[PDB]
């Protein structure tokens, strides 16, 4: 029975160095190719390299080329991955593998537990919020360019809890979240209450109230 | 002429021809423009699996191994697939020769003859028009990174870090 | 060489059938991975339509020239949640089969918000398009300046599924700078969806 378990979650900062070990049993550890792969949230599954434990043998992917480093130790049964200058990007949970068959790589039957590493800059980006105005209407606030997640937005201090859609937030190109919020309320009701959302961030600690004038 | 810095020096009657080499494809994919070669990365089963070895145990190098008539023939299982071994073979064969002091010598206009050849052939298979990079070995044993091979029962460790460090366009 | 898997979020209720397309851009066995949440991910199919090990044969895999099918015959709790392809080194985007309450069909009421004139000061200017209350979730919107169609420049964000409501709803989120914006003078989001006769569209002039 193939077991791979590898090393516990890692807390790193932005430009450092990392490093994960990987051993297995259940197998002869020599004979089969070992792969990296990191796995980004809302993003694509991305292959780092493998190694051939008998030689050392080692192919790295091309866009981590530089900064990506991959051993093994063939008497405790063990492979490491080293990955030099983090970035906020690089937040993922990283998988060593192992395919079914010995010699057909590609087929990953088994995963470790998996490896969540979160390299985060204590750099943080304020949300910018943006009031949204018109039987019935709506009226809402965009909480645009914060940064890191969360946000929790809120209307009237909690007042409002009918009819308000808080939406998960989006990455911009920018590398900064931007969500939106709206409220439906009567279109006579325009004019008789005012309508404030509540944004807070802890990430900047940062809590701004907006309102959204007619 | 290129020489090899060589641990140990490897007397006379080791200098031999070489007849083909191991090439390992660095994982894509980037954007297709240019693929990467390296050499060796191969394990033991990739080499017999290629069939045109000689009597000579060696790495990255064939060596005193069987040529193929006309043009330089490259072979793999799957040559997408990057976990296997790409295996290149000679019509004419490259003397590398070794004086005993420690330093193989090569005709590097010769090996650069040989390896315009292989580019060719590398395009055919991968695509009309890519253009094709020779870098050393990304890591791991001596044996691996650095051309190493069997005289006499005794082992020798040459760089070919001098060898591999080309581009090739078309 | 990349995989396209369609849909991006299949969504639909226990016990009926889930199918999942990857398009490939060259030859080589394709894979396919379950990952349940907070889960390692599983191998589910390997060589098109080779089943892993532990796998029912609920699941099977379907392969026509380029494109990969995966279907899943009876959908159970452990088949929920994300499904990836594979072709060698590479994987497809994914696709998050999820749970969907079935309620009778309701079509969105849209409305469409104009930039926020401080945005505009900043530099920027985003134009937010709502749906609000619409039963599928799968619905289209499209986004047009001066009657003329536009790609990447948005993007979107779709609730959970409302307890009470049982209904979705939708945010697009059309981003610009204030040059490109104030050039064009009138823009229109058009929606359409199962429960709409005919492709409701919302526009205003700057
Ligand atoms: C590394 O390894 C990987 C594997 O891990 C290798 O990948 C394999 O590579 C093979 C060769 O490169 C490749 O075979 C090709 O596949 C072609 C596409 O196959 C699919 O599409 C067929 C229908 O296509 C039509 O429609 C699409 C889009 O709609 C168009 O693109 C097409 O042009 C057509 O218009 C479809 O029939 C086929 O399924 C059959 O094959 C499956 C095998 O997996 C079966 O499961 C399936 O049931 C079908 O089987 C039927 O047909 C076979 C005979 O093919 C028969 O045995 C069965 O009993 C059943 O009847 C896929 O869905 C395909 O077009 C190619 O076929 C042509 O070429 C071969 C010669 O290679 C001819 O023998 C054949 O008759 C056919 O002739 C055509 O071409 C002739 C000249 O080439 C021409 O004269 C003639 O007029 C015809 O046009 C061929 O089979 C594999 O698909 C591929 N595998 C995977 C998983 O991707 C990879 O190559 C390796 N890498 C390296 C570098 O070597
Ligand atoms: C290879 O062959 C040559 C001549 O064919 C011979 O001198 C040499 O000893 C052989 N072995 C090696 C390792 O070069
Ligand atoms: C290599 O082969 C050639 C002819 O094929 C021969 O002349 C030569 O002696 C061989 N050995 C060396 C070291 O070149």
């Amino acid at each position: 029975q193939v077991q791979l378990v590898q090393s516990g979650g890692q807390m790193k900062k932005p430009g450092e160095s990392m490093r994960i070990s990987c051993r297995a049993s259940g197998y002869e550890f020599i004979d089969c190719t070992l792969n990296w792969i990191r796995l980004a949230p809302g993003k694509r599954p991305e292959w780092m390299g493998w190694l051939k434990p008998r030689g050392g043998a080692v192919n790295y992917a091309r866009p981590l080329q530089g900064r990506v480093t991959m051993t093994r130790d063939v008497y405790s049964d063990t492979a490491f991955l080293e990955l030099r200058s983090l970035t906020v990007d690089d937040t993922a949970v990283y998988f060593c593998t192992r395919g079914k068959n010995c010699d057909y790589n590609w087929d990953f039957e088994h995963w470790g537990r998996g490896t969540p590493v979160i390299v985060s800059s204590p750099s943080t980006k304020g949300p910018s919020v943006f009031p949204l105005a018109p039987g019935t209407a709506a009226l809402g606030c965009l909480v645009k360019d914060y940064f890191p997640e969360p946000v929790t937005v809120s209307w009237n201090s909690g007042a409002l809890t009918s009819g308000v859609h808080t939406f998960p937030a989006v990455l911009q190109s920018s590398g900064l979240y931007s969500l939106s919020s709206v409220v439906t309320v009567p279109s006579s009701s325009l004019g008789t209450q005012t309508y404030i959302c509540n944004v807070n961030h802890k990430p900047s600690n940062t809590k701004v109230d907006k309102k959204v004038e007619p | 002429t290129i020489t090899l810095p060589c641990r140990p020096a490897p007397p006379p009657h080791c200098s031999s021809n070489i007849t083909g080499l191991i090439l390992t494809r660095d994982g894509g994919n980037s954007n297709a423009e240019s693929e990467i070669f390296r050499p060796g990365g191969g394990d033991m089963r990739d080499i017999a699996r290629c069939q045109i070895a000689g009597t000579v145990v060696s790495s990255q190098l064939f060596l005193n191994g069987s040529l193929a008539e006309e043009e330089v023939v490259i072979r793999s299982v799957n040559f997408t697939d990057n976990a296997k071994s790409i295996c290149v073979q000679l019509a004419t064969s490259v003397e590398i020769a070794c004086t005993g002091a420690g330093h193989c010598a090569i005709s590097r206009a010769k090996w650069a003859n040989t390896l315009k050849q292989i580019a060719s052939k590398l395009r055919e298979q991968f695509g009309n028009a890519k253009t094709i990079i020779f870098k050393q070995s990304s890591g791991g044993d001596p044996e691996i990174v650095t051309h190493w091979f069997n005289c006499g029962g005794e082992f020798f460790y040459c760089a070919s870090t001098q060898l591999f460090a080309s581009t090739w366009f078309a | 060489i990349v995989l396209t898997q369609s849909p991006g979020t299949l969504s639909l209720s226990p016990g009926e059938t889930a199918i999942i397309s990857c398009r490939t851009s060259q030859y080589g066995s394709l894979a396919w991975y379950q990952q349940r949440p907070g889960q390692a991910p599983r191998l589910v199919i390997y060589s098109g339509s080779t089943r892993a090990a532990g796998i029912p044969d609920r699941f099977s895999g379907s392969r026509w020239g380029p494109d990969y099918n995966l279907t899943i015959s009876n959908l159970e709790s452990g088949d929920f949640g994300v499904y990836y392809c594979q072709q060698y080194e590479f994987f497809g985007q994914g696709t998050k089969v999820q749970v969907d309450i079935k309620r009778t069909v309701a079509a969105p009421s849209v409305f469409i918000f104009p930039p926020s004139d401080e945005q505009l000061k900043s530099g920027t200017a985003s134009v937010v398009c709502l749906l609000n209350n619409f039963y599928p979730r799968e619905a289209k919107v499209q986004w047009k300046v001066d009657n003329a169609l536009q790609s990447g420049n948005s993007q979107e964000s779709v609730t959970e599924q409302d307890s009470k409501d049982s209904t979705y709803s939708l945010s697009s989120t059309l981003t610009l700078s204030k040059a490109d914006y104030e050039k064009h003078k009138v823009y229109a989001c058009e929606v359409t969806h199962q429960g709409l006769r005919s492709p409701v569209t919302k526009s205003f002039n700057r």
